[PDB]
């Protein structure tokens, strides 16, 4: 009863993996409201619950499946169903709560963590730093297994707190930041897993600051200066929207235009 | 959610100080914490942040005089601020950002505690 995006890792390629992230996109938002040129998604106050989410079902070698379920108000992974079993993060507020309750209504048994799905948190779940967590076609194989095997006990918290972590950049990150999806797409292109460097870390962090930076911009110009890090960690500033129109792929709805 | 900022205030160069800020309200998806500052007619620059995992920042300028660290049972972090430069004197602010559906869905500023080092 949502509608659903298939990507597999068998076989996956540079092209295969960009229209699956191109369809993420123009699933979550129509493209209508944009501001500086980069769309915004959908308002979540006034949304009809049944516009709400997204659904991209993954699948790997293995032939196992687990299907990832997306807020379109935000572009995150809200929750995942394995076979019978679904399970949602802890949502941060009663009215979220209540809109996940209308996903994967057909499973026997839905379970909410006891954890939200914020870095921090997975981090200490996982025992490793985004940083040190390689990224990569192998690793979202890797990923869905550990989310499947979940659902019958086999999996546990760390590796399934790492498995989120590759599974919300490699989708939810990389469908808000092209740059994002650029380096998925050269981690896929010459076959080569490896960590995100702070470029990618410090875009995830600011996904939000940035969204309200430019929305509440005048003319685009930044009230305030959002930093970031290049690839070396060394300080990056950002001032203007114009610098992230190759950068960010969506932004959160803030205000009205 | 709530800020309390403590410590700053003035010292000499080559002194020391700390900072501290205590985070409480609605906080079960809380990320990173760290202190801003800002001179009279300068931009806002990040001092240090670290996250509820361990990761930590500082500009270049901080480097080997701050050192930044936290406490998750009471959301807590502190920065000891040692050699302590006349080019640290600053409004010094608290900042917390967390979210469970992304990094900085809040976006949270304390009140602001004034650091002046002599020369
Ligand atoms: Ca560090």
């Amino acid at each position: 009863q949502y509608p659903i995006i298939n990507f597999t890792t068998a076989g996956a390629t540079v092209q295969s993996y960009t229209n699956f992230i191109r369809a993420v996109r123009g699933r979550l938002t129509t493209g209508a409201d944009v501001r500086h040129e980069i769309p915004v998604l959908p308002n979540r106050v006034g949304l009809p619950i049944n516009q709400r989410f997204i659904l991209v079902e993954l699948s790997n070698h293995a032939e196992l499946s687990v299907t990832l379920a997306l807020d379109v108000t935000n572009a995150y992974v809200v929750g995942y169903r394995a076979g019978n079993s679904a399970y949602f993060f802890h949502p941060d507020n009663q009215e979220d709560a209540e809109a996940i309750t209308h996903l994967f209504t057909d499973v026997q048994n839905r379970y909410t963590f006891a954890f939200g799905g914020n870095y921090d948190r997975l981090e200490q779940l996982a025992g490793n730093l985004r940083e040190n967590i390689e990224l990569g076609n192998g690793p979202l194989e890797e990923a869905i297994s550990a989310l499947y095997y979940y659902s019958t006990g086999g999996t546990q918290l760390p590796t399934l707190a790492r498995s989120f972590i590759i599974c919300i950049q490699m989708i939810s990150e990389a469908a808000r930041f092209q740059y994002i999806e650029g380096e998925m797409r050269t981690r896929i292109r010459y076959n080569r897993r490896s960590a995100p460097d702070p470029s990618v870390i410090t875009l995830e962090n600011s996904w939000g600051r940035l969204s309200t930076a430019i929305q509440e911009s005048n003319q685009g110009a930044f009230a305030s200066p959002i930093q970031l890090q290049r690839r070396n960690g060394s300080k990056f500033s950002v001032y203007d929207v114009s610098i992230l129109i190759p950068i960010i792929a969506l932004m959160v709805y803030r205000c009205a235009p | 959610v709530q800020l309390a900022e403590t410590g700053g205030g003035l010292a000499q160069a080559g002194g020391s100080l700390r900072l501290s800020c205590a985070a409480s309200g609605s906080i079960f998806s809380i990320n990173a914490m760290g202190w801003y500052r800002q001179a009279p007619g300068k931009e806002r620059e990040l001092v240090a942040d670290i996250s509820g995992s361990g990761r930590t920042n500082y500009a270049d300028s901080v480097k080997g005089r701050f050192t930044i660290s936290r406490d998750n049972a009471k959301n807590t972090v502190s920065l000891q601020m040692n050699s302590l430069k006349p080019e640290d004197t600053a409004v010094y602010y608290c900042n917390v950002v967390g979210g469970s559906y992304y990094y900085d869905e809040y976006n949270y500023w304390g009140q602001g505690t004034q650091v002046t080092v002599s020369s």
